[PDB]
């Protein structure tokens, strides 16, 4: 009940697993016929909690002589359903997408990169590649080469040469650079 | 919510969240069936726009 | 040359932002064949497709998996299920006779026993015996696997090697990364001796001051090297012939999913020109990237010894699943694909009713034309709705919406939990009158003050075991309570 | 409730399945009926009044 302060920063991979109680794996919402929350749902039971006070899903365990139980045929908590205002899940995305807000609000992720905004979407839109590590010094990091022209830094090279396209390119950009060397040598 | 006359009222999120999921599951089938690289593309794309 | 042309625009473009754009120019630059590219193409997915089955025949192990797996399923006296589906299959190039099932595996068990001998004798590599095993390789050939079951055997390949791609990768982890082996060197071994100890020592036979201190490994390294070793005693195949067969599989595999890739992004024109005619249920590139995906089906039910064209066969395909996506998607409060085709129904008959008559038709005189009675009529026209939305704006003016005015109707009034704690304390005043031991009994068989309730054996379990008794505590106690004590609790009646 | 359950088990009187949402005049306003008109679904049998 007692704060303080008003802490804001990022959030972690890792720490929206945590808030998180369960996946959701479904875009379904109700059953149509009897208007109950369906299993894996953004509606569901099992994860945000029952729908009715001291209630699961079937029927099982009832009127709060059970409060610490599971109800194992359907999975839904006997509590209160105040929990379903408080309580959030998460979707494992199968690609990484780069946050808006961080990308054109004015830019966050091109003056960490010193990368130009309207060369920063040439990569994310799957039109033109950036090199990632060029090994071989013909090449250089954070160097835009289009469809046409990687074909022949294929050829040319093979393995000596990191390059990518989409969002898992730049993930890489920011995980490769040290902020600890930039520093030192601004 | 239901409304009064057998009707539903709904948020904006649920159809903003639909199409997040709708398009994250079909790209785990196109990982699956070894689309071209032209199919997965455009769906790593249309993820980014949801 | 179609290539070029989106340097002479990439570079130069008005930075569009819309990706159906994005999506027709990439799709642009791959022409449409006419006519022989289908034909020339149809023969390279077969040419890739049997290379697989190629390189099944040279797994000794491969035929009786067929062979076994029908052993388990004869013992039953009868068998008919969703295994049998997935087996043999023979083609004429289906429900199943018994008597053709002992007639095509008299020769199968035939050439089962036969074969064995011809490598028993003279070597592993004999001429003639070798034809014998290429003609092994043709027994198979006449038959038509069913792929749930070919799949699981295109895994005793794969898995098979990358069991032994993780056994030589733990070797080079263990004591390569450790010792700094050669790999110049020890690549020339592993094809030279390759069955004995005798490779090991004769790298500290030469001097190589490295490989002198292995003793404190020597109870490791040689140890992992027992569970490839060990293949070799399951599997029962030499190591040069194992890498005959996931090399030249492996081309079957290039070779059919690159002809696979050319009949797939050639037509994908033909589906841009049916998903356009489903566009307002779900959004105009959800519809393309479903289609593709019924695209790519169509490409491997594909043959082209039937001699009709390509887009004859896959507009099924799209039209397949493009319709699925609505029916399944595109809608907030799931409907199942029978109750959709019935609703689909009544809104192409309502139409020929407002042909004839002129007029709405009333779900009485509606239910004639879909031979259904007046109650499912009904109730079909439950579902019409869909959900409106929360932020709709019900003022005319940008203040309101209907979300503003939608109450929570779930939690409790102030009155009413000022009702309960007055109700909670007249109660504890009230027993607190009475003896104590009805007091108790009153208490816990209705769970004043517990988290329970106990009945009137639970209660007999504790004090005292009189049954009706109990019960006739508890009607007493009531008599107790019934018109100068009740003139507090008579006003709680009036909820 | 634990306590309400006993004021039902002393009294003796029972709530149905039957819950009032009957229509009222809206409070401040004293009026006089002056119409009443009654529309009724097909099939479904009218009242006395209807």
């Amino acid at each position: 009940e007692e704060f303080d302060a008003i802490k804001i920063a990022l959030a972690s991979p890792d720490m929206i697993r945590s808030w998180s109680f369960g996946e959701v794996k479904k875009p379904e919402t109700i059953n149509y016929r009897t208007f109950k929350p369906e299993r894996d749902g953004l509606f569901c039971a099992r994860i945000f909690g029952p729908v009715k006070d001291y209630e699961c899903l079937c029927g099982k365990y009832k009127r709060l002589k059970h409060r610490g139980v599971i109800c194992e045929k359907c999975g839904v908590e006997v509590t209160q359903t105040k929990v379903r205002r408080e309580r959030m899940g998460h979707i494992e995305l199968a690609s990484p997408t780069a946050h808006i807000w961080f990308l054109k609000s004015l830019s966050r992720i091109g003056l960490l990169l010193d990368m130009p905004l309207r060369d920063i979407e040439r990569v994310l839109y799957f039109e033109s590649y950036v090199v990632i590590e060029g090994g071989m010094t013909n090449l250089e990091r954070q160097q835009i080469l289009t469809e046409e022209q990687y074909l022949d830094a294929l050829e040319e090279f093979g393995d000596e040469f990191d390059a990518k396209m989409g969002a898992e390119a730049i993930q890489a950009l920011l995980k490769s650079m040290d902020l600890e060397q930039e520093c030192e040598q601004l | 919510v239901p409304l009064d006359g057998g009707r539903f009222a709904t948020s904006d999120l649920n159809d903003l969240y639909r199409r997040v999921i709708n398009r994250n599951n079909r790209l785990k089938r196109l990982l699956d069936l070894a689309a071209p690289d032209i199919i997965v593309r455009n769906e790593k794309r249309m993820l980014q726009e949801a | 040359a179609a290539a070029q042309v989106l340097s002479s625009v990439e570079s130069e473009i008005g930075r569009t932002t819309d990706p159906v754009r994005m999506y027709m120019r990439e799709m642009g630059t791959v022409e449409l064949l006419t006519r022989e590219g289908e034909i020339d193409i149809a023969k390279r997915i077969e040419d890739g497709i049997n290379q697989v089955q190629c390189s099944v025949a040279e797994y000794p192990e491969a035929i009786t998996y067929l062979l076994e797996q029908y052993d388990r399923v004869e013992a039953e006296e009868a068998r008919l299920s969703d295994l049998i589906t997935g087996f043999v299959d023979p083609n004429a190039e289906n429900s199943i006779d018994p008597e053709l099932a002992r007639e095509k595996f008299a020769e199968l068990r035939a050439q089962y026993v036969v074969t064995r001998d011809t490598i028993k004798a003279k070597g592993r590599s004999h001429a003639t015996a070798q034809e014998e095993i290429l003609k092994l390789s043709e027994v198979f050939k006449q038959f038509r696997l069913v792929p749930k079951q070919f799949d699981y055997l295109v895994n005793s390949m794969r898995v098979m090697m990358d069991r032994v791609r993780t056994q030589e990768r733990l070797i080079m982890k263990l004591c390569v990364e450790q010792c700094k082996m050669p790999k110049k060197n020890f690549i020339t071994l592993f094809t030279g001796n390759e069955t004995s100890d005798t490779w090991f020592n004769a790298a500290i036979a030469m001097n190589k001051p490295w490989s002198e201190k292995l003793h404190d490994v020597s109870e490791e390294v040689h140890r992992a090297l027992q569970k490839l070793q060990q293949i070799e005693e399951e599997t029962g195949l030499t190591i040069e012939q194992v890498k005959d067969i996931n090399r030249r599989m492996s081309i079957g595999e290039a070779k059919a999913r690159r002809a696979k890739k050319e009949m797939v992004e050639a037509n994908l024109r033909l589906v841009i020109s049916i998903a356009k005619k489903y566009t307002r249920g779900l959004q105009f590139l959800d519809l393309i990237q479903e289609g593709n995906i019924g695209l790519m089906k169509a490409v491997d039910k594909f043959e082209y010894r039937r001699g009709y064209k390509f887009s004859t066969y896959a507009t099924w395909w799209i039209r397949q699943a493009i319709t699925r996506s609505i029916a399944d998607q595109a809608r907030t409060i799931r409907i199942p694909v029978h109750m959709i085709e019935t609703i689909n129904k009544l809104n192409r008959i309502s139409r020929q009713m407002l042909q004839e008559m002129g007029r709405e038709p009333t779900p009485e005189e509606l239910a004639e034309r879909m031979l259904m009675p007046e109650d499912k009529i009904r109730k079909v026209l439950k579902i019409a709705k869909e959900p409106i939305s929360m932020e709709t704006p019900i003022g005319d003016d940008e203040d309101s919406h209907l979300g503003d005015f939608i109450e929570d109707t779930t939690l409790e009034l102030p009155l009413d939990s000022a009702t309960t704690e007055s109700l909670r304390a007249a109660t504890h005043d009230v027993l607190a009158g009475l003896t104590a031991r009805e007091a108790k009994v009153l208490r816990m068989r209705f769970g004043i003050d517990m988290n329970t309730d106990y009945t009137l054996e639970e209660v007999g379990k504790q004090f005292d075991v009189t049954r009706e008794r109990i019960r006739q505590i508890e009607a007493k106690a009531l008599r107790k309570l019934r018109p100068s004590r009740s003139e507090v609790l008579r006003s709680f009646l009036d909820d | 409730t634990p306590e309400e359950k006993l004021l039902r088990a002393i009294f003796g009187e029972k709530a149905s399945d039957v819950k009032d949402s009957s229509l009222r005049v809206p409070n401040g306003v004293s009026g006089t009926v002056i119409d009443v008109q009654v529309f009724t679904r097909d099939g479904v049998e009218k009242d006395k009044r209807a």
